[PDB]
RNA sequence: AAACUUUCAACAACGGAUCUCUUGGUUCUCGCAUCGAUGAAGAACGCAGCGAAAUGCGAUACGUAAUAUGAAUUGCAGAUAUUCGUGAAUCAUCGAAUCUUUGAACGCACAUUGCGCCCUCUGGUAUUCCGGAGGGCAUGCCUGUUUGAGCGUCGUUU
RNA sequence: UAACGAGAUUCCCACUGUCCCUAUCUACUAUCUAGCGAAACCACAGCCAAGGGAACGGGCUUGGCAGAAUCAGCGGGGAAAG
RNA sequence: UGCUGUAAAGCUGGGUCGAACGGCCUCUAGUGCAGAUCUUGGUGGUAGUAGCAAAUAUUCAAAUGAGAACUUUGAAGACUGAAGUGGGGAAAGGUUCCAUGUCAACAGCAGUUGGACAUGGGUUAGUCGAUCCUAAGAGAUGGGGAAGCUCCGUUUCAACGUGCUUGAUUUUUCAGGCCAACCAUCGAAAGGGAAUCCGGUUAAAAUUCCGGAACUUGGAUAUGGAUUCUUCACGGCAACGUAACUGAAUGUGGAGACGUCGGCGUGAGCCCUGGGAGGAGUUAUCUUUUCUUCUUAACAGCUUAUCACCCUGGAAUUGGUUUAUCCGGAGAUGGGGUCUUAUGGCUGGAAGAGCGCGGUAAUUUUGCCGCGUCCGGUGCGCUUACGACGGUCCUUGAAAAUCCACAGGAAGGAAUAGUUUUCAUGCCAAGUCGUACUCAUAACCGCAGCAGGUCUCCAAGGUUAACAGCCUCUAGUUGAUAGAAUAAUGUA
RNA sequence: AAUAGGGUGAAGCCAGAGGAAACUCUGGUGGAGGCUCGUAGCGGUUCUGACGUGCAAAUCGAUCGUCGAAUUUGGGUAUAGG
RNA sequence: GCGAGAGACCGAUAGCGAACAAGUACAGUGAUGGAAAGAUGAAAAGAACUUUGAAAAGAGAGUGAAAAAGUACGUGAAAUUG
């Protein structure tokens, strides 16, 4: 809600920045085997449970 | 109406985010983590429940100062600094 | 079976009393060397209801022997006690209805209220409304009084006991039918979670010794020995006799 | 007509969220938050209001002057006027009746 | 007779069997004895020239010092970076440090980034108010120091 | 036993498609098209009669018969499914 | 492609393929599948089938675009119809917010559109909340149980102050003087509580920013006023008044602080309406017409009241008086006064703002000029606030922090000088965390963009008893796969 | 914290009429009640309606019960598997 | 736990749940529950360029020992399908 704690915040802050697709310059790394980020999440598909 | 009418009034947490093991089982009303049974001294844990213990114990995390004890314990607790070499 | 609800009454999680309104404790004042050896007055403020009691309160105001300062009291408050009035409480206190006197100091025949068992526990016989204990004799010699109680049982107590002089007000209280639920209920909103009380032959085998059957009955009978216990002490208990009560007893 | 809103967070008609409906310069029908009504002074004796003393709520009475909290007489701002009446006739007859009450105990504490 | 249905072969699909691998597992053997109030295990949040995770680290933040070594790093870029040299890179080694908020977690409290108090320095015309920087204030118990309490009790003076 | 009752029951008046005995009308479906597109279920399959048979056959024996591909309905059977 | 063997199987021709593999003598085992309503994975028929039918309803054009039933804009037709499909919030969510770009997947048709995808941007506080208080309760300590994890207890069989107040002292020592009933702590974003309003402003923030106008608390502190030679003010018969106008320990009291219903009264907002000053609509005919703007915040001063109280006077022929019958020798009616300022009026704030018109500027960032912004009325109206009353109960309808007054009389005080920050004015500061958006027939929970569920505030006209139903205004939507037909059987 | 609009008309009170009195009668006023009709709300009677591989693991429609208190409800809090 | 060496062990539905960013994603109020997922080539040499298309793509071409290796990547079975 509007009215939230300053803990509650913070978690909220890194679920955003962990919601992002994967730089490309990282595919072209020798020996690389990850084509994208697996760990995306909408706000709307799977809830944080914070 | 004890299915879906009733599962819409589900607004209230029952638990919050434990201080201790960051996990959302911090009871509100009972002041107490189902987890790690914070604010006990002793940390939450059964040998009933042994996947349990493989979650949440030694090397499941930093180990930021065990890691070393063997690098310092090979060289037999060492003090001072090393020389240069003549 | 199931703990039937006699047992779950001793928790007492739901079957607390109710007391956020009550208005604190109804004794008598602290025996002190004033009451021992003399008398002290002091005046009625406030004459109060006090919610889950049908007598009313009276706060009366006392001076602090020792200290500079006002002493408030919460006594049940006698039939014809006003505010404005003092009360005279102590050995040398004179007759008169409100006053606090010990029992020896009290005629046969007085009629007194809010009496000590004990020497200095500050009240316990006679404190319901209407209520009232009958001073029967004295026995100076080994220092005791005879009284009569509410229940008509006889009682020795120590004549330095102390009791009210009058009748507990509000008497007459029972003589109106409550002729609703909703006069219970909020009879008990008041009091504790004892209200409406479910028949335990209506109930289910698990839920009361009387529960059960094809048709409604108790099956066994309901006079149940002292010497019981829990869970099966529902019904007359110990009683020593039953049916209508004919003749005196 | 112009609807209102409230001002605050808190959305519920409680006794500390009372609003009143006042028009501004810019012709908006707007919702003023409104305090609590304030109690009167009253009598430490009889319990009536006491006269010439401000209505406040009980912080305000730190910032505001001292003839608006009192009125000059003995127990001003606590006791009515008519309540110190009845104590300083009651003071006054019985102290002198406690003298008559003693003068008559050495008429009675020498002849017997 | 076409179409349709069914069967078969070729080719193409669907699908991921089979085959061959394998920085993983599993078991057995050998050796060793090393967590923490000097703050552990765990958690949270952060940190890179361009990073989400994993790995690493703590506002000195994919690391600082030291020792050894001896020309890299690399997806791209770029030095106020380096090459017969106190010199690239290196968790190679590691003995000196840093180590946010926490956590046995310790001023009190904690569903709050809440509330104190003490010492030194410092800003605001300030022993008292406000601000800042640094250092502190848990509990049980032990040894000792100091200040005490008790007609518990000893000697003296009335 | 007055009052009360989404309680059970009988009768009377009113009323009526409940019925004699059905008919007509409207919207949304169903129908057809474009797009989208499941599930239950599935030994193999799918015409009858009689017989015998685990005594009520789709298949066996003996007869009747039997002509591609199908659409809308329907609820006899599949001793239909769950 | 064949051959061999009764068979289990073995060998071979051709094709594909790219790194290991076989025969024979022995050893060894997690060693041979058609089934177990077997396990895991995959794929069918059914089958282009069932179906995609609640919530009145869409149509024409233009633009954009490869492409438009579905995007945007205009025109129209509609609906929700103020107990809304409106405008906000609490819980919950967590970036869904806003701009730019974009259509692989998703939006059970489509898609140029989107709560999707990608890249950025965005949440400003002394005054709004939290923070503080206590409630039901929770729960350390001293203790007492329990093998123990821990249990009881909440001031309890306790030597329980990290006390204060001054005079200081600078000698960084002290001198003391009063306490210690109760009191760890946690517990409310709806209870209690210090203090902020208006106008403007962004793509997205605002009681937070800008402009202006205030207020509170804490601290410092000078000037003026007030006061003193009758040391700690005067006036009024009084209710009490005032710019001020000593007061420690301690004590007493008040506020905080309180149910519900009924009718009545007052105010406020809205509704209704008259004149006048403007603008828009209708005009075949009628209509001095229909619609619309004419507003005034917190705060400051002065005044303003039911109830209450005071002085005078002494009342049956009893009087006064409410919608509601209560009051008076315990002093009525009458006459004269005092008080609370709830609520209104005036003035300041403040017309300089906002609003409505007219006349010009111009790529123009943004405007500049002028004029007006006035005076009323009405009520069993609606909502709401307050007031005085009345009823009701075997029901009598929180606490604490906090603040004030009073009692008391400690101590200190002038005369050529003294006191006080409860009078005015002036000075400084006000930390931390939250703040975007949704709040629902798509932002929450029901596996989902699900006809379910989920607390509350504001509330126009007509009809009407009515906040019902029905029609309409402001605001908001026009979303629910479509097209052609109209058999049976259905559902309404 | 929430709960339109009406009906009925209890005590109390005013006035009039009758009576030797005890008392009676009439008209008003008043506005009581776990009273009544009936919205919101809360519930869930009947159609044994729709749906029943649903909008939905309990809903939709009409009809219905109650609707000022033994009322409804948010938040906080307590009670935990014989 | 730390550090080593081995095996008539398993060989990606096996072997630890985990050969992979695995106690991860995800579910549940919570205690807890808990996957799937290895392989182009020697080397990206990962298809320049032309053409049709709005684009995705296609047809040529090119790289390569091989494109009967194109990241939907070794081989590529069966069901099922053209
Ligand atoms: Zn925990």
């Amino acid at each position: 809600p509007s009215q939230k704690s300053f803990r509650t915040k913070q978690k909220l802050a890194k679920a955003q920045k962990q919601n992002r697709p994967l730089p490309q310059w990282i595919r072209l790394r020798t020996d690389n085997k990850i084509r994208y980020n697996a760990k995306r999440r909408h706000w709307r598909r799977t809830k944080l449970g914070i | 109406g004890k299915g879906t009418p009733s599962l819409g009034k589900r607004h209230n947490k029952s638990h919050t985010l434990c201080n201790r093991c960051g996990r959302r089982s911090f009871h509100v009303q009972k002041k107490t983590c189902s987890s790690c049974g914070y604010p006990a001294a002793k940390m939450r844990s059964h040998n009933w429940a042994l996947k349990a213990k493989r979650r949440r114990t030694t090397g499941t995390g930093r180990m930021a100062y065990l890691k070393h004890v063997t690098r310092r314990f090979k060289n037999g607790f060492q003090t001072g600094v090393a020389k240069a070499q003549t | 079976g199931r703990v039937i609800r006699n047992q779950r009454k001793g928790a007492g999680s739901i079957f607390t009393s109710h007391t956020r309104l009550r208005k604190g404790a109804a004794k008598l004042r602290t025996l002190d060397y004033a009451e021992r050896h003399g008398y002290i007055r002091g005046v009625v403020k406030q004459i109060i209801h006090d919610p889950g009691r049908g007598a009313p309160l009276a706060k009366v105001a006392f001076r602090d022997p020792y200290k500079y300062k006002l002493r408030e009291e919460t006594f049940i408050a006698n039939e014809g006690v006003y505010t404005g009035q003092f009360i005279y409480a102590g050995k040398k206190a004179s007759l008169n209805v409100g006053n606090i006197l010990p029992l020896g100091a009290c005629p046969e025949g007085t009629i007194v209220s809010n009496v000590e068992e004990k020497v200095g526990d500050r009240g316990a016989l006679g404190r319901t409304s209407g209520n009232y204990v009958i001073i029967i004799g004295h026995n100076p010699d080994e220092n005791k009084t005879r009284v009569k109680l509410p229940s008509g049982a006889k009682k020795i107590i120590s004549s330095d006991a102390r009791g009210v002089i009058g009748v507990v007000a509000g008497g007459g209280r029972i003589d109106k039918p409550l002729l609703k639920a909703g006069r219970a209920f909020h009879k008990y909103k008041v009091k504790r979670n004892s209200w409406p009380k479910t028949r335990g032959v209506a109930m289910n085998p698990v839920d009361h010794p009387h529960g059960g059957g094809n048709h409604q009955h108790i099956g066994k009978a309901s006079t149940i020995s002292r010497g019981a216990v829990s869970g099966q002490k529902a019904g007359l208990i110990a009683a020593r006799r039953t049916g209508l009560l004919r003749g005196t007893q | 007509a112009q609807r209102v809103t409230y001002r605050r967070r808190n959305p519920y008609n409680t006794r500390s969220n009372k609003i009143k409906v006042v028009k501004t310069p810019g012709g908006k029908l707007v919702a003023q938050h409104v305090k609590k009504a304030a109690s009167r002074v009253k009598c430490g004796d009889c319990g009536s209001a006491l006269a010439g003393i401000s209505t406040l709520r009980p912080r305000q009475y730190a910032q505001v002057s001292k003839t608006h909290k009192t009125v000059q007489r003995a127990y001003g701002g606590s006791r009515c006027a008519n309540c110190v009446k009845e104590r300083i006739v009651r003071a006054f007859l019985i102290e002198e009746q406690k003298i008559v009450k003693r003068v008559l105990k050495e008429q009675q504490d020498k002849e017997k």
